[PDB]
């Protein structure tokens, strides 16, 4: 039951998903909410690209580093107009400067 | 109250952080017990039917056993001793959070942070036994 | 089935209805005037809501609906030090 | 950044004030609005300089206290059209409260702990009573003041439109229900405050007049019936009214004054009017239409006081039918028809109170406690009826019966017969009295089946117990058991040591001694032929040790082989011309100086003056020839007679039964005292009917006679008087 | 002879026997019932011994008397409810 | 001064605990003792060829629990479980007593020593393998005493010294 985070610009998806389960059911589950067909999108590790033909156990992730306290975080890109564009992850906003706590 | 003890309890806790259990007698005042350390068990007595509470030995946090609060001994059951199992409960943001700024801020140093002026009753409230009991009194 | 949060900077975070429906606030936000489903109960706006901290909210919803009546062990949730207060803000405002 | 900041609240106000006009009566608001206005409420509530939740809460009380009266001058103003404008006005502020509260959802919060303290010292304090203590809810505090307007004498209009309008049950204007129900409903929805009743308010507006009314309008709409409607017609229209009115309470009251509203129609209707309805009791029950009587039941059963009345009018009408029938039967001399009487009275009578009368195991009682009446009569002085008739209607379905035979029917006939026996009180005459009938049979074996009266004590297995049995069950084994040594003698006799045949063919039925009820020994007698007793003697000693126990005393009351008491012809003559007693001589030794009229008369229907014969002479006899019929022959010479005659003679049975019955009055006191030490005049009495009741009858009147023998056998003084004196010790 | 025969045969032979203990003991003192019958005595001294044969047996005196009647008799009294004593 | 050894003899009422004090210290057996005597007796004895105080708590009275009983518990450096070979009652309340001195001495480790008194008489209901294994199990020795002959009673507390002896040495 390893839960995901997808990433895309500034848009965040919060979804879960067995070890059993494939990119291909990632896409699936993801065009749903995109309203995008899934050939087109494709998935990443911040590495490389992952196949269809692999399945979620074979590519990391596991139980034990994808918890609801700290979900895994998947790229997503688009392919529509013929050509790729680099992943903008685009990060949250600083933490601030912290108090008086400091000790 | 004075009644037979055909039974014992195993106090086995999975929570992080260290338990220390009160016990209620038949006084209704609980007394401290020796802490016990996290991901072990201790093989224990009790008297029948006489409520246990488990709390935080350092900041006395809740503590849920057997999805409950309190805890009642049973007769024994063909040979086979009675388990009891400590978890942490679901806390709250609100409560969880207060958790994390009571540890680090000295409790001589609360008005000097800047938040909102209600949380400061909230922080100030730290919890206390005699508190937690008076809660369970009703039905 | 899935809402829409939207955070100041303006980042933008889609979770389970059921997962965001813990909080008093947005659900008294998705219930409120006249519904009609159409282009309503999405992009819930919040105006003084971080990034970060509407991630942790978020973290929180998840593990929370994951996490009841569970028998098994419960890990404690981990909070920053250096998001505690605004966490505890936006946890008093939401009425977690 | 949610930290406090600066608010000048003369603008924010402002802004959501036409934002929460918006949200009341149901008015059109921009989505993004609606999330824009929660951010605007907590600034409020954490401003830098001092908290506005104060400021907040008293501007927004304002603002219901106006717009509530707007919306009361309208409704107000229109008359003749009050109720269906105040519906209109009901449902939006009712949607808009609920959702204001949600809107108020921070402030809400702070209201509840600000409470919580000053919950605290209202005891030491009450401050004006906590300067009229701010509603947990914004929610709650709108309906508190739409309250005011119904305070307002718009009640006094809204009771008389609604009480006129509900009113329309005598024609069909059909009033429309949702106004109707909108309304009413409302009374309940504006108070939800647990602290008191929720149901306080609409009882005291609403119920209380409701009921008045509705009680004054039956009260003459019930007289009017009866003056064109006679007794049989009313019920018709009683019916009609009352299931109209469930269904009228059904679509306009609440679910609360459901019963309340029925319990007022029956008690006007009926109970009132119960004097019309019992004078036509009587009438009904005599007559066979049983379909008026279904309507007497319905409308009695929800009046505790009307159902003993027709208690007594079912029993009186069973009592006078059974007797009729029971009487008439009279002088008929036939045993098997006073039982066809009885349960045909309890067959037909069984299915009324079924079909139409539901059940009511309460009306089930009359059936009971009046038909066990009619059983025992005892007014008329013949044949004692109850006893008698029903113990010699069972042997003429378990004897011969050769003309009567129905197979595979007095199964069915014996268990319809229990529907009658436990009716009776004299059980204990029943039980000897078949107890001696019965042993008559199984001796002479004139019984058509072994196995058919095996059903019988079957039967009386658990009505009469194992106590009442436990003597009947001795009957049935004996007669089986004595299958198994009159054998065991035929088998001994082929192993005797001597091997010598003696002559001897015999048979023996073993008795009891403890259980079978014939007498035994009235005299000395004892007076057998020598020729014969020597090889019955051999029986006696080499049967006796093989029990080692038992010495049977030989009896010649039902001896057989009738053949009682032979001649043995002997070779002397007599004379006899007329009467009896003709010098009667050479009579051996039997005890028979008063049984010589008994005995002597066997043979007159064959011979008289015992002069025939004496023709052959020979050594033994001699046998030439057989001809007519030899051996038992006519065997028409039995003097046993049917049903014994003698009309003295049972007499002494039914003394022996109450010789039985004074047994156990002074016995059936053993265990009263055994458990009860100490007495109570009370006490004494109707305690043996809680123990034996079904036994026989403890009437009154002869338990004076059982004291009487308590009071000898007993020295202890009884110096008090306060309880019975009868207890020993 | 009218209607007759010289007969002066012997047949078969069958009648009702009353067998009895021989002993008959007085009907005891209380019971008085026949001691075939289950006593009522048997209710207080509680001695669960021979259920068929309640009363017939040896006595506590060395003489024939009701197994259990006169058990409770040397509890109590002293005469014998045997002798000189009859109904009472 | 000279080393003092604080034990206790602790068991069911009637097992002997006072009849093997006396003995111990007075050289001679008293029987029906009171048994609600409570008292602390002193003797001066050698063993292994070491002279010491041995301070004799004889323990009596009802069951009862608070900080003084608790503290007056305390003060024992070691402790003689005694019961009776022919009061299975008494083996069995063995472990009730053992629990409250691991109590009131916080501790696992204490120095202790069961005692089966009453030897000579003939009424045996423990059998001897019974006691060793409970002692086997509570890591401790066990002593059969007889106030009666003396046999044994010297053996029980001179083996609870040097229990004591051993357990200061770790
Ligand atoms: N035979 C025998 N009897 C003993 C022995 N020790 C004690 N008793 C008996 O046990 C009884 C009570 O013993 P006591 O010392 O008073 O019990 P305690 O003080 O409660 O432990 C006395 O009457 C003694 O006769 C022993 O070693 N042998
Ligand atoms: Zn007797
Ligand atoms: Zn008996």
């Amino acid at each position: 039951d390893v839960f995901l985070m997808i990433r895309r610009h500034k848009t965040t998806i919060f979804t879960d998903a067995k070890e059993s389960s494939t990119v291909f059911e990632l896409k699936r589950i993801v065009e749903g909410i995109l309203k995008r067909p899934p050939d087109e999108q494709r998935l990443y590790k911040d590495d490389q690209l992952l196949d269809d033909g692999k399945t979620l156990g074979e590519c990391g992730f596991t139980s034990q580093t994808a918890r609801p306290q700290a979900p895994a975080t998947v790229g997503l890109a688009f392919r529509a107009d013929d050509t790729f564009e680099a992943l903008c992850i685009e990060p949250f906003s600083s933490p601030p400067e912290l108090p008086d706590v400091m000790k | 109250v004075n009644s037979r003890e055909p039974s014992q309890v195993i106090f086995c806790n999975r929570s992080p952080r260290v338990v220390l259990p009160v016990w209620l007698n038949f006084d209704g005042e609980p007394q401290p017990y020796p802490t016990l350390p996290p991901g072990t068990g201790r093989r224990i007595h009790s008297y029948r039917g006489h409520l246990w509470l488990f709390r935080d030995a350092g900041t006395h946090d809740g503590l849920l056993v057997n999805q409950t609060e309190l805890f009642v001994p049973s007769l024994n059951v063909d040979g086979q001793p009675i388990f009891a199992n400590i978890t942490l409960p679901v806390y709250t943001l609100k409560e969880r959070c207060l958790q994390v700024v009571r540890s680090l801020v000295k409790p001589e140093n609360y008005r000097r942070l800047d938040i909102v002026r209600s949380l400061y009753e909230d922080l100030e409230d730290h919890p206390n036994v005699q508190k937690d009991l008076e809660r369970l009194t009703q039905e | 089935m899935y809402v829409k949060l939207i955070s100041s900077d303006g980042h933008e975070f889609i979770v389970k209805r059921e997962h965001a429906l813990t909080s008093g606030t947005i659900k008294a936000m998705l219930s409120g005037p006249g519904q009609f489903a159409e282009n309503e109960t999405n992009e819930v706006n919040f105006r003084e809501i971080p990034s970060h901290v509407l991630s942790k909210v978020c973290m929180y919803f998840t593990y929370k609906v994951r996490y009841t009546n569970s028998s098994t062990e419960i890990p404690e949730f981990p909070i920053a030090p250096e998001i505690a207060l605004e966490l505890l803000m936006a946890a008093n405002f939401l009425d977690c | 950044s949610l930290k406090p900041r600066v608010v000048d609240f003369d603008e924010t106000w402002n802004k959501l004030l036409t934002t929460i006009k918006a949200v009341v009566m149901l008015e059109y608001v921009e989505r993004a609005t609606w999330n824009d206005r929660f951010s605007d409420i907590y600034a409020l509530c954490v401003a830098y300089p001092e908290p506005l939740g104060e400021r907040l809460y008293t501007e927004t009380k304002i603002f219901l206290e106006n717009h509530v009266r707007h919306l009361h001058k309208r409704v107000l103003e229109s008359e003749e059209q009050v109720l269906v404008m105040y519906h209109r006005y009901w449902e939006e502020y009712s949607k808009g409260a609920d959702y204001m509260d949600c809107l108020y959802r921070y402030l809400n919060t702070q209201f509840i702990k600000k409470n919580k303290l000053t919950e605290a010292d209202l005891q030491y304090g009450y401050g004006g009573v906590d300067m009229n203590e701010p509603l947990m809810e914004i929610g709650e505090l709108a309906l508190d003041m739409w309250r005011k307007l119904m305070v307002e004498p718009l009640q006094a209009i809204l009771i008389r439109m609604l009480l006129r309008e509900i009113k329309n049950d005598r024609g069909g204007e059909d009033p429309n229900q949702k106004v109707i129900h909108g309304v009413i409903n409302s009374f309940v929805h504006v108070e939800q405050y647990k602290k008191k009743f929720p149901l306080k308010f609409y009882q005291e507006i609403f119920e209380s007049p409701f009921l008045t009314e509705t009680g004054e309008y039956y009260k003459q709409e019930a007289s009017n019936l009866l003056q064109e409607s006679n007794c049989s017609q009313y019920m018709e229209k009683v019916l009609g009214r009352l299931k109209d009115e469930e269904i009228r309470c059904r679509k306009y009251l609440h679910p609360s004054s459901y019963t309340k509203v029925i319990h007022e129609c029956q008690q006007r209707m009926v109970a009132d009017h119960l004097q019309f309805l019992h004078a036509e009791c009587h009438n009904i029950i005599r007559q066979e239409k049983k379909n008026d009587m279904a309507n007497m039941y319905v409308l009695l059963r929800a009046v505790s006081t009307g159902l003993p009345h027709m208690i007594q009018e079912l029993q009186n009408h069973i009592h006078d039918e059974g007797l009729r029938a029971t009487s008439n039967l009279t002088q008929e001399n036939m045993p098997t028809l006073f039982v066809e009487s009885v349960l045909e009275v309890h067959g037909k009578f069984v299915q009324l109170i079924n079909t139409v009368l539901n059940g009511d195991q309460h009306f089930m009682s009359a059936l009971d406690k009046a038909l066990t009446s009619v059983v025992n009569y005892r007014e008329p002085k013949s044949v004692c009826k109850a006893p008698e008739l029903l113990a010699k209607y069972c042997d003429n379905l378990l004897k011969k019966s050769a003309k009567g035979m129905t197979e595979n029917e007095v199964e069915d006939r014996l268990t319809s017969f229990i529907t009658v026996f436990k009716y009776i009180d004299d059980k204990d005459v029943f039980q000897k009295f078949y107890a001696r009938m019965l042993a008559k049979r199984l001796i002479h074996g004139l019984s058509m089946s072994m196995d058919s009266e095996e059903a019988m004590i079957n039967k009386l297995k658990q009505a009469c117990g194992y106590e009442f049995t436990s003597k009947l069950h001795r009957m049935y084994t004996d007669m089986s058991v004595s299958a198994d040594l009159n054998n065991k003698f035929n088998n001994f006799i082929k192993n005797q040591d001597t091997v010598i045949d003696l002559g001897i063919s015999f048979q023996i039925y073993v008795l009891q001694a403890g259980a079978w009820p014939l007498t035994q020994a009235p005299s000395s007698t004892f007076a057998i032929p020598q020729e014969l007793e020597k090889s019955v003697q051999m029986f006696e000693l080499f049967y006796s040790q093989h029990f080692s126990g038992r010495k049977l005393t030989w009896l010649h009351y039902l001896c057989t082989g009738v053949t009682t008491y032979q001649m043995a012809v002997l070779l002397a003559f007599n004379n006899s011309e007329t009467v009896s007693y003709k010098e009667l001589q050479d009579s051996t030794q039997m005890n028979e100086k008063e049984l010589t009229k008994t005995i002597k008369s066997l043979l007159d229907v064959k011979m008289i003056n015992h002069d025939s014969e004496k023709e052959d002479i020979d050594a033994e006899s001699s046998f030439s020839l057989n001809m007519n019929f030899s051996s038992k022959r006519t065997k028409f010479k039995i003097t046993t007679s049917m049903q014994k005659d003698t009309p003295q003679e049972m007499e002494q049975t039914r003394s022996a039964v109450d010789e039985d019955r004074k047994m156990y009055l002074q016995a059936a006191i053993v265990r009263i005292m055994k458990a009860r030490k100490v007495l109570r005049h009370n006490a004494l009495i109707q305690e043996v009917i809680s123990q034996s009741r079904a036994r026989f009858n403890p009437s009154i009147s002869m338990i004076k006679k059982c004291i009487e023998v308590l009071i000898d056998k007993q020295y202890i003084e009884r110096s008090q008087a306060s309880a019975d004196e009868y207890s020993y010790v | 002879s009218g209607a007759g025969k010289k007969r002066f045969e012997v047949k078969k032979w069958n009648a009702v026997a009353l067998w009895a203990w021989d002993i008959v003991v007085d009907n005891c003192a209380i019971c008085r019932n026949h001691i075939m019958d289950l006593c009522i005595e048997c209710q207080a001294n509680q001695a669960s011994a021979t259920s068929e044969e309640c009363t017939v047996a040896w006595g506590v005196c060395n003489h024939a008397f009701h197994f259990h009647c006169i058990s409770r008799w040397l509890k109590t009294r002293q005469v014998c409810p045997l002798d000189n004593r009859e109904w009472e | 001064g000279m080393t003092e050894y604080k034990l206790v003899v602790v068991g069911a009422v009637g097992v002997g605990k006072s009849a093997l004090t006396i003995q111990l210290i007075q050289n001679h057996f008293v029987d029906e003792y009171d048994p609600t005597i409570e008292d602390s007796y002193r003797k001066q004895v050698v063993i292994d060829g070491e002279t010491c105080l041995l301070d004799i708590l004889d323990t009596a009275g009802q069951e009862e629990y608070s900080a003084m009983r608790d503290q007056y518990m305390r003060t024992g450096e070691g402790f003689l479980c005694v019961f009776a070979i022919n009061n299975t009652k008494s083996f069995e309340d063995i472990h009730h007593y053992r629990e409250q001195i691991k109590r009131v001495k916080d501790s696992e480790d204490v120095p202790m020593v069961l005692v089966g008194n009453k030897s000579d008489l003939p009424s045996r209901t423990v059998d001897t393998k019974q006691a060793q294994d409970l002692a086997r199990s509570y890591g401790i020795p066990f002593i059969e005493t007889s106030a009666k002959t003396r046999q044994g009673v010297d053996d029980a507390f001179y083996t609870l010294v040097r229990e004591i002896r051993k357990h200061k040495e770790k």
